[PDB]
DNA sequence: CTACCGATAAGCAGATCTCTCGATTGCGTAT
DNA sequence: ATACGCTCTCTGCTTATCGGTAG
RNA sequence: UAAAUCGAGAG
């Protein structure tokens, strides 16, 4: 996946002590990998919920986003994990985080959502949201440009 | 308002001035302290933001007054700042007089005489008396002269003043006009740059420290330097306190008072105050009533207001600087660690800082610092302030906003309304004798039955409401209708009822944008029973622009009777039948009608005797007033046998009979339509409309006759019988078109979009020629012979050079764009009305296509025969990089279907290419509409802001709202625009002349006239004119003026402009036809007496409407963008200059066409071939060579001679070089040529050398000129340089031959018979040496300034009106010159060249003017501080103070005449 | 979303016509022209009254608050 | 040689029709 | 559970500084 | 009862 990169990237960040030249203790935290639960709900064992709780509920269709630290200390010397949560992470319908992902058409009426249900889109606060696909520059490509704000970037600019 | 609450009071002027902090003390009900808003359980704590001395806030009884929440007007306090802090509205002006001020003996470091010159200037300039300022400076023939000197002035000065006071001139209260304004401005602005300009102080001559502002709130002052320092010896960084900036300027103001009484005043200081250095700092803040700081909720969610914020976040600095002055002041007594006396001082200072940035930000959020919170100033700058939001613009009572549906059977002066608002909307009529039969059932009829009565207002006030009762109560209610008043104090006074909205009442509609004023008339109400709409004739739908596509639009209801018969007078729509931008109508009816007239019109109409009459009476019903003899007469037949038969002609012809009034003949009208004869068949003469008598006998009602178009058969009805006959007959035709569309009906199909069988192929063999019109628009373009294949090797790389280029794919683009253009038309001409399977009439879409009624013929061409050429902003479709137009097209292709070229049409389809191309004409249209709309409402806004106050006087003369002369009469003959489309044809009058002679009606004008002296004036005017003007305009002298001039035309019959009495002697002497010239010439006179513009007329508002509304539908610039140059910016720097010579019939166009190249530019690198730069390093070598093209080439294309351009390289060239490559270094420091030579050239080379740095070798091609090689060393230390881009640079600004300011001259094709040369730039002087060429007398300039500056301010606005004439003129777009005139003479009243701006309304009397257009904290600034007093004359003025207008209706009074003494 | 009880352009009613429509071109292999013909629906303002009813309401039954499901 | 009069190169400001809906409204320590 | 500090302008004007005069 | 900002629309 691509939260699992993107947290690899971010990297390590540190910190050391005020107690021995040496600065005291590296610290070395960061976040190994990243995961997304299909929503469920409290009401003993587990149960799925479903966007028509959501959108009955006026609230959010959302998962639970768990993230696992490695709190290293000292360059690696001591590593200490936690799964800590991170509230609740709104999920986009039929995709592979809800619980509409290979429902057939009959299984969606029978849970109250269309026959034909669609999804693409979160459910936050009761309301349907989607986020616009936007154009922007081709990737890995250097084009040549020749743009007059350029001469505004100072003088003797082209 | 309350018509029986009568204001014995009136608002007469107001004066802006500084609220002085003593004042402030006094008038205050509590100061704040605390900066807590209100304690625990909600309540307002005492002391705080919310006091009860500061209003009634939240059931809480005012302190003050004593009153609850609705009654408590509301109190101001005040804040006691500590310190005295800088007001940042005067912070500019303040820091202005801090500087050029001597610390030491407190003046200015200018002289004092001089100083005292300016004061007594100033004071001259306070009465008006600018004459009088300048004679001043004539006063200048040690120490005791200057005294004498300034004595002299004083006396002067005085006795200039008393003399002009004495002199009937001025009262003491001064006079202030634009100019004495503009004068006074320039002067104060040059003695405050006089002031910056010292070096030491002129009275003890010891040099001030330099202050220095970083940013507001802090004022930094430099340290004296050291060897001035010196002088202040020989003649016995640092932060600096408000307080001590406070003492500077307070002692220099007290020393200067005799001169800034004079800079602080605009007219004579009355009260004799002293100006203050307080006023520039606000020692003490005043806080606004609570009313106006009341905390938002919405349910629960309550939140306090913003200035509240600001105010504690003041209170809270206050109160920590407090807490340190008071641990200072401990310490005075008992003084015990300077460090803590020290880190204390270092708070108070931050504090101070803190708390004037405190102050700025609650005034001016922009001068605040560390989105935020805006302050007063924000509140009132720009739109959604409360200027534009709150005062011109604002919200009203008694208004409907709906969306429109259309409504035949609607008198065409009515609005149809629904039944909600009929229930809703009330008017207050007050109960009278007369009104109690109708009254009385209004209040029985209750709230929810129309006609009913909402609430009565009793004597007293009270406002019992008719809602909650019941029909008995209301019997009881309306039975106390009229009895009289038991209170002596009510006796003069009658109850209202707020009745439902009648029939009779009228109604303002409105639909935005509101361009032009015929988009808000006056409709007379008609409720309807049905639907929630407001219906609207079609007739209306030309002036509002209103389709019904949910289109919404808003009804007003006037609650006065003042406003009643404005509505029905002079908003009345009826009276809006010509729009006043050129005189033409924009009423008629629209789309259905006119092809329903153009069937019912025509020769096949023949209707039996039940049909006629049924027609007839459809349109015409006795008894709603459509008729006038009270019974409806009919014709006789056109066919006696075999049975009786009608014509439709015969319809129209006793339509008019029963419209038009009796004892009047009819009406004789001589006119065209819009269909040739050739669609009648042959012999036909259906295309001339006959009026005879008002009978119609030939020709086709057309929307050219009804309609919104000139000289018709309605406009004629307009002009002889009226406007209301007009109105009647267009509902009247109405109605007929629309009883005779439902039995007769209309309609268009796909059959009427087919050709024949011959008209398609005619159209295919046509378009099957175009195979080869691109190759061949390419071959031309490319310079290939012809029939050169289209996959040519060379004609495929001189085509992708074309394309690489923006001007050479410019006429690529161009060339082939015209011949297919040629091939559509070809197409056009041979299939239609030819090829078509259906004909005229039987073919509706030419039916409706011809006569106007809806489409063009263009739409039918693209309908029926092809979709022609898609263009692209001008251009053809755009090319990819590759050279592909598309996809499907190979790169470079030379087909016009490539190009955009759709040979499809809409009834066959189109190509998806085709498709795509057509779908990007389609798209660029939107983009067009939607930012043309943006673009032009801000030269409307300009216009209006400055020509609202201009209107016609009492005087017939045009003047601003101040009173300052802009025209001495209406376009120099007082015609209104609306009234004169019929003053001219003169036919039209004569055929005409009893139905205008019984209007006019001469004999019961003569009592209240003079009719002699005028016509004799007149007279003896035109034999002189007559004997005089062969001779040119400047050599005839004025003896006599034209009779406009001294005689009123309004009152002397006979005195008419020039233009229209030689007309008219034109027109009585080429035909000579019971009527003689006498008595015509005498019912033309008194017409146009009769078609003079009124006194009062708006006539400002109107040109600004009709230079604006008209610019919707829109080499050198040309459009909107143009007329943003000229009215708007009043740009000396045009973007594209140009100027016309006229050309003498001596000369010949062989010299023409070389007189153009010995005038415009060449630059040195328009011959240079080629530049070779050969650097050898190890000192710097450079061989300069230079490659021209050959000698025959450049001495024929710009006749330049070898001579010539080997002078300019050895003079101006080189030079340039140079000194390019010095400063390139000073700022980087961080075939085979002969190489013998002859004598001369040897010498030339050892000049050049010695004249020039460092050049050591030099040679030019004397015997060919073709070449050019020199040296160039340079240091050996100095790194690489580029010397090519140095030597492209400098070539391309080396200059052969040139003109100052002219760049390049054209010989265009003549147009309008006058030869010309256009010349891209302007320079006046060189123009008037070649008299053997140019006629110098005739050189007219696009550049509207150096006009200004070479030929005065009249030729400038004969430029202004000529320039803007012909943007119009390049869309057809009919504006009359009366506009036009007065904007430019508005532009040139000071005898500069004024814009539409703010920076051109600079100098104005009315300040709410200024304030309200733009900046409004800096007008309001430069009023204050000027101590401005206006007399509330502008539009814009009255409105904010609530005044009635001084136009119109408001520009006179109404006295009544009681009979008893 | 159910069969319109009349036609709307004439008021014959059509809202008996749509289960004998739908059983007479499913048991019997006719074309939508013909059986429109035998159900007696001669002018075409009555025929696109059936021939286009799209009959959404059973769509519309199948979520149910009163049962399980 | 030095002080006044301009003469550009650079920096800075304000600015470029009405109407109808819905949805949100902040965090970060300190106690 | 809870209170108070916060990255593609048009027209000018206005400022700083650079040469020339003449004083 | 309020205000901005964002978003969606109508002429
Ligand atoms: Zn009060
Ligand atoms: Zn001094
Ligand atoms: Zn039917």
């Amino acid at each position: 996946g691509l939260l699992n990169l993107g947290v690899k990237d971010i990297g390590e960040k540190v910190i050391f002590d005020g107690k021995p030249g040496y600065l005291g203790n590296k610290l070395s935290v960061s976040v190994e990998q990243v995961s997304i639960a299909k929503p469920m709900s409290n009401d003993a064992v587990e149960r799925k919920v479903y966007p028509s709780e959501s959108r009955q509920r006026l609230t959010s269709y959302r998962g639970k986003l768990l993230l696992k630290l490695k709190w290293s200390v000292n360059n690696g010397e001591e590593n200490l994990f936690e799964v800590r949560d991170c509230g609740g992470l709104p999920v986009m319908l039929q995709s592979n985080r809800c619980h509409l992902n290979k429902m057939s058409p009959y299984e969606l009426v029978q849970h109250k959502e269309e026959s034909d249900e669609i999804g693409g889109y979160f459910i936050v606060n009761g309301i349907e949201k989607l986020i616009r696909m936007l154009i922007v520059q081709r990737r890995n490509h250097p084009m040549a440009i020749i743009r007059p704000s350029f001469a505004n970037r100072g003088a003797s600019y082209s | 308002m309350d018509i029986s609450k009568p204001v014995g009071s009136e608002i007469t002027s107001v004066d802006f001035g500084i609220l002085t902090a003593k004042e402030i003390r006094n008038l205050s009900a509590k100061q704040i302290t605390n900066p807590t808003v209100l304690d625990n359980l909600g309540h307002p704590v005492s002391g705080g933001l919310y006091d009860l001395a500061l209003g009634a806030f939240l059931r809480n009884l005012c302190s003050t007054c004593g009153l609850d929440e609705k009654f408590c007007p509301g109190h101001q306090g005040h804040i006691e700042l500590p310190v005295p802090c800088y007001n940042p509205l005067f912070f500019n002006q303040l820091y202005i007089y801090l500087r050029a001020s001597c610390l030491f003996c407190h003046h200015f470091r200018l002289k004092s005489v001089e100083v005292h010159r300016y004061a007594c200037k100033l004071r001259l300039l306070q009465y008006g008396l600018i004459d009088e300022s300048y004679k001043l400076d004539e006063i200048t023939l040690s120490s005791t002269l200057l005294n004498e000197l300034k004595s002299k002035r004083s006396e002067y000065v005085d006795m200039a003043i008393a003399k002009a006071l004495s002199d009937g001139r001025t009262t003491e209260r001064g006079s202030f006009t634009a100019t004495v304004n503009d004068e006074r401005k320039k002067l104060v602005h040059e003695f405050h740059k006089k002031l910056l300009s010292r070096g030491k102080c002129d009275n003890c001559g010891m040099f001030s420290p330099k202050f220095r502002k970083d940013g507001f709130t802090k004022i930094f002052e430099t340290a004296l330097n050291e060897k001035q320092i010196t002088n202040n010896r020989v003649k016995g960084s640092t932060y600096i306190l408000s307080t001590e900036v406070k003492n500077i300027l307070d002692t220099v103001f007290r020393k200067e008072q005799c001169v800034l009484q004079y800079v602080f005043h605009s007219r004579p200081n009355l009260s004799r105050k002293l100006v203050k250095a307080d006023s520039f700092f606000m020692d003490v803040l005043v806080v606004p009533p609570t009313r106006f700081r009341l905390p938002s909720k919405l349910g629960e969610e309550v939140h306090e207001n913003s200035q509240n914020q600001l105010l504690s976040k003041v209170l809270t600095t206050s109160l920590l600087i407090r807490d340190l002055n008071d641990d200072l002041s401990k310490l005075q007594k008992d003084k015990v660690s300077l460090e803590d006396r020290r880190v204390i001082f270092s708070r108070l200072m931050n504090a101070f800082v803190t708390i004037q940035n405190d102050v700025n930000a609650f005034i001016d959020s922009t001068k605040a610092q560390g989105v935020p919170i805006p302050g007063v100033k924000q509140a009132l700058e720009k739109k959604e302030g409360l200027f534009r939001k709150h005062m011109m613009g604002k919200r009203v009572n008694y208004a409907a906003r709906s969306v429109i549906s259309p409504d035949p059977n609607i008198e065409t002066n009515e609005i149809g309304v629904p039944p909600v608002f009929a229930v809703k909307l009330t008017y207050p009529e007050p109960v009278t004798a007369y009104n109690i039969a109708e009254l009385r059932q209004a209040v029985i009829n209750g709230p929810d039955k129309w006609p009913g009565a909402t609430q009565i207002q009793n004597e007293d006030g009270s406002l019992v409401s008719l809602i909650g009762m019941s029909v008995e109560q209301r019997k009881a209610l309306a039975n106390q209708l009229l009895t009289p008043s038991s209170n002596v104090s009510t006796h003069t006074l009658n109850k209202k009822v707020y009745r439902h909205i009648k029939n009779r009442d009228v109604v303002l509609m409105n639909r935005q944008p509101t361009l032009h004023k015929a988009s808000m008339m006056g409709h007379k109400v008609r409720v309807l029973p049905n639907e929630k709409t407001l219906r609207l004739h079609y007739a209306n739908t030309g002036a509002y622009n209103a389709d019904f596509d949910g289109d919404e639009m808003n009804m007003h209801f006037p609650q006065n009777e003042n406003a009643r018969a404005e509505a029905l007078n002079l908003a009345n729509t009826d009276s809006q039948y010509l729009t006043p931008t050129s005189g033409s109508p924009v009423r008629g009816l629209i789309q259905d009608h006119i092809s329903a007239g153009v069937w019912l019109t025509s020769k096949d109409s023949f209707f039996t005797r039940e049909q006629y009459q049924q027609y007839i009476y459809g349109c015409i019903r006795p008894e709603d007033g459509h008729t006038t003899r009270s019974k409806i007469v009919t014709l006789p037949p056109t066919i006696f046998k075999p049975y009786p038969l009608w014509t439709g002609k015969q319809i129209i012809t006793t339509v008019l009979l029963n419209v038009t009034p009796p004892d009047m003949p009819g009406i004789n009208l001589i006119s065209k339509n819009k269909i040739k004869n050739e669609y009648w068949g042959k012999g036909s003469l259906e295309n001339e409309v006959l009026f005879k008598d008002g009978a119609l006998l030939c020709g086709i009602l057309d929307k050219s006759q009804y309609g919104a178009s000139k000289y018709g058969i309605v406009h004629s009805l307009h002009e002889v019988y009226g406007p209301e006959v007009a109105a009647k007959v267009l509902s009247v035709l109405g109605r007929l078109f629309t009883n005779y569309i439902t039995a007769t009906a209309f309609t268009c199909g796909m059959d009427d979009l087919r050709l024949t069988a011959e008209g398609n192929k005619w159209r295919t063999d046509i378009l099957k020629t175009s195979v080869d019109t691109g190759r061949e628009a390419a071959a031309e373009v490319t310079n290939l012979d012809k029939d050169t294949p289209a996959d040519d090797p060379e004609l495929l790389k001189r085509l992708q050079e074309i394309l690489r280029d923006n001007n050479k794919s410019g006429i690529l683009d161009a060339v082939t764009s015209s011949k297919v253009n040629a091939i559509t038309s070809q197409v056009v001409s041979k299939c239609v009305p030819d090829g078509t399977m259906k004909k005229f009439p039987c073919n509706s879409m030419q039916a409706m296509a011809l006569s106007g009624a809806k489409g063009s013929n263009v739409n039918v061409s693209q309908i029926m025969c092809l979709l022609g050429q898609q263009a692209l902003e001008g251009r053809r479709v755009p090319v990819m990089v590759s050279g592909k137009t598309l996809p499907s097209f190979k790169p470079y292709e030379t087909d016009a279907m490539a190009g955009g070229y759709v040979k499809g049409r809409f009834y066959s389809g189109i190509k998806p290419q085709e498709y795509y191309f057509h779908c990007m004409a389609g798209r660029e249209g939107l983009i067009d509409t939607a930012v043309k709309t943006s673009r032009s409402g801000y030269l409307q806004r300009c216009l209006t802001k400055q020509l609202e106050g201009v209107h016609v006087s009492y005087d017939n003369s045009i003047r601003d709202a101040d009173g300052t002369l802009v025209q001495f009469m209406y376009g120099g003959d007082a015609i209104d625009i609306t009234k004169e489309s019929h003053m001219t044809q003169f036919e039209f009058c004569l055929d005409n002349y009893y139905a205008l002679l019984k209007k006019y009606n001469p004999s019961a004008l003569i009592e209240h006239l003079d009719v002699e002296s005028a016509l004799k004036y007149s007279k003896k005017t035109l034999k002189y004119r007559k004997k005089h003007s062969k001779e040119p305009h400047y050599k005839q002298s004025v003896k006599y003026d034209p009779v406009l001039a001294k005689y009123n035309p309004a009152k002397y019959l006979g005195s008419v402009s020039e233009n229209f009495q030689d007309k008219l002697e034109s027109f009585l002497d080429k035909n000579s036809k019971g009527v003689n010239e006498k008595k015509f010439r005498a019912l033309m006179q008194l017409k146009y007496m009769r078609s003079l513009i009124n006194p009062g007329e708006a006539v400002g508002i109107i040109a600004s409407q009709s230079v604006g509304e008209p610019s919707t539908q829109m080499n050198v610039t040309l459009g909107i963008p143009r007329l943003r140059e000229i009215v708007m910016t009043a740009s000396a720097a045009i973007k594209t200059p140009q100027m016309t010579l006229p050309i003498w019939n001596d000369v010949s166009d062989e010299q023409a066409d070389t007189f153009c190249k010995s005038i415009s530019k060449v630059l040195l690198s328009e011959v240079i071939d080629k530049v070779i730069v050969t650097e050898t390093t190890g000192a710097r070598s450079y061989v300069i060579h230079m490659r021209f093209f050959d000698n025959n080439e450049y001495s024929e294309e710009y006749d330049v001679s070898k001579e010539e351009l080997q002078n300019v390289i050895s003079n101006q060239f080189i030079h340039l070089l140079e000194a390019a490559i010095v400063k390139e270094i000073k700022k980087q420091k961080r075939v085979e040529a002969n190489n013998n030579m002859n004598k001369v050239q040897r010498d030339r080379q050892s000049a050049i050398i010695s004249h020039h740095r460092f050049i050591t070798k030099y040679n030019f091609d004397d015997e060919s000129g073709k070449w050019c090689e020199f040296k160039l060393e340079l240091a050996a230390d100095t790194e690489k340089l580029l010397m090519v881009n140095i030597v492209e640079e400098i070539c391309r600004k080396s200059i052969i031959r040139q003109i100052p300011h002219i760049d390049r001259c054209v010989h265009p094709e003549p147009e309008n018979g006058k030869r010309v040369l256009v010349t891209e730039g302007v320079n006046f002087q060189a123009m008037w040496d070649q008299e053997a060429f140019i006629d110098v007398d005739g050189i007219t300039s696009n550049d509207v300034a150096a006009v200004l500056k070479t030929y005065g301010v009249e030729a400038a606005r004969n430029t202004i009106v000529n320039e803007i004439n012909n943007v119009f003129s390049r869309y057809a777009i009919s504006v009359s010159f009366r506009h036009l005139d007065l904007i430019a003479d508005m532009m040139t009243r000071q005898g500069t060249y004024l814009a539409f701006n703010r920076q051109g309304m600079e100098t104005s009397t009315s300040s709410f003017m200024k304030m309200s257009y733009e900046t409004t904290c800096q007008f309001l600034t430069k009023a204050v501080l000027d101590n401005e007093r206006e007399q509330l004359d502008s539009p814009s003025a009255r409105i904010v103070v609530g005044k009635l207008n001084n136009v119109g209706t408001g520009s006179f009074d109404v006295l009544a005449k009681v009979p008893n003494a | 979303m159910i069969v319109p009880v009349r036609c709307f352009s004439c008021g014959k009613v059509v809202g008996d016509k749509w289960e004998s429509y739908l059983n007479l071109l499913q048991e019997d292999e006719l074309d939508e022209g013909t059986a429109l013909s035998r159900l007696g629906l001669k002018r075409y303002c009555c025929r696109r009254m059936i021939l286009t009813h799209v009959d959404l309401i059973e769509k519309f039954l199948r979520y149910n608050p009163l049962e399980k499901r």
